[PDB]
């Protein structure tokens, strides 16, 4: 009865909370891919500074 | 006053609070309690959220209140912890975290015991007791987990003031092992050490299973006030003081050394023995400098 | 007054809800996976750096 309605609003509250926290792992993975591009490009920096040895 | 506390899953909690309190600190009394930090929860009453900066009053929360809780799926930090294997976990950990906490959040994802875990972190080892923020451990770092086989202990060897270092041994692993360990860790040469362990004193010649030492187990550091091989040196002001070495030192060892007892720089350090000049690169074997023998200094 | 339409209307609310928290849950993991993954990627690449630095290094 009104146990069922209880139950609801707290599922969507939780739905609501999953998806947040959904966000907020898909933002960390954007921003982690921005760090890995930066790595690429300081290996490519680093092996053309190798090239000025020899 | 007392309120309740329910879950999607009804595991109801008390909560002796008062009415003037805020709600962080209504997360932190759940987080005492049931170990749920207070960046995975979300606290609602009548349907609205609970502000962290918000009072209970606030909320007209009255006597015998029934709040509920939602836990999230992930904090506010995480960490990647790396096995040996190659499998790659993720923890939710906080600046506070001691390293103990995380060990055993590693033993609750994947069963290893915290006893047979080391954690590194850009070279350096964790040590049980301090946290992340110590170490300066971000989010999003990476800890390499590496474990101790073969009877991987940690013991701890406190001096007479309270200098306690944290040594990783095996129980076949002899004093004068343990005595090295010292000396690679802190500098002590091992004929200056005296181990003690339940009021006696260690034998070079037994291990750590003869004496029955185990697990986290004490022992005592005493330093002689003398070692085996001494030399002396003559100042340029003619005064003689006299330096604990080894055989094994090199030049930028006595000159440290001799920077200790008298002050003295070492650039401006010039060493003399038997006609001859002392490079900072060779040792005292290479020299044939034999105990009580005399050096001079003078630029 | 017809509490049994309401009642397998919240019923239906009630399981639809569940499985929802379900899938999020499923995604939010592979999410986790994903984002793991790209953690090893990005050491991997940290260790070339640091080879490559190692290299620079030995030029004087």
């Amino acid at each position: 009865k009104q146990e069922l309605v209880t139950q609801n609003e707290l599922l969507k509250q939780q739905v609501k909370i999953f998806e947040e926290d959904f966000q907020r792992e898909r933002s960390d993975r954007e921003r982690m891919n921005e760090e890995k591009e930066e790595l690429k490009k300081q290996v490519e920096k680093l092996q053309a500074q190798v090239t000025l040895s020899n | 006053m007392q309120i309740f506390v329910k879950t999607l899953t009804g595991k109801t909690i008390t909560l002796e609070v008062e009415p003037s309190d805020t709600i962080e600190n209504v997360k932190a009394k759940i987080q005492d309690k049931e170990g749920i930090p207070p960046d995975q929860q979300r606290l609602i009453f009548a349907g609205k959220q609970l502000e962290d900066g918000r009072t209970l009053s606030d909320y007209n929360i009255q006597k015998e209140s029934t709040l509920h809780l939602v836990l999230r799926l992930r904090g506010g930090m995480q960490i990647f912890v790396k096995t040996l294997t190659g499998k790659t976990i993720t923890l939710e950990v906080e600046p506070s975290d001691t390293i103990e906490n995380v060990k055993a959040k590693i033993q609750d994802k994947e069963g290893i015991p915290p006893d047979q875990q080391r954690l590194i972190f850009a070279g350096k080892q964790l040590e049980d007791g301090r946290t992340l923020s110590d170490y300066n451990i971000q989010k999003e770092s990476t800890l390499h987990l590496v474990l101790r086989l073969r009877g991987g202990m940690q013991i701890f060897v406190k001096t007479l003031t309270g200098k306690t270092i944290t040594l990783e041994v095996e129980p076949s692993d002899t004093i004068e092992n343990v005595k090295a360990k010292i000396q690679d860790k802190e500098g002590i040469p091992p004929d200056q050490q005296r181990l003690i362990f339940a009021g006696k004193q260690l034998e070079d010649g037994r291990t750590l299973s003869d004496y029955n030492i185990q697990k986290e187990s004490t022992l005592h550091l005493v330093l002689r006030l003398r070692g085996g091989m001494q030399i002396f040196v003559k100042t340029l002001t003619g005064k003689t003081i006299t330096l604990e070495v080894e055989p094994s030192d090199t030049i930028e060892n006595v000159k440290a050394k001799i920077q200790d007892k008298e002050g003295i720089p070492p650039d401006q350090q010039r060493l003399i023995f038997a006609g001859k000049q002392l490079e900072d690169g060779r040792t005292l074997s290479d020299y044939n400098i034999q105990k009580e023998s005399t050096l001079h200094l003078v630029l």
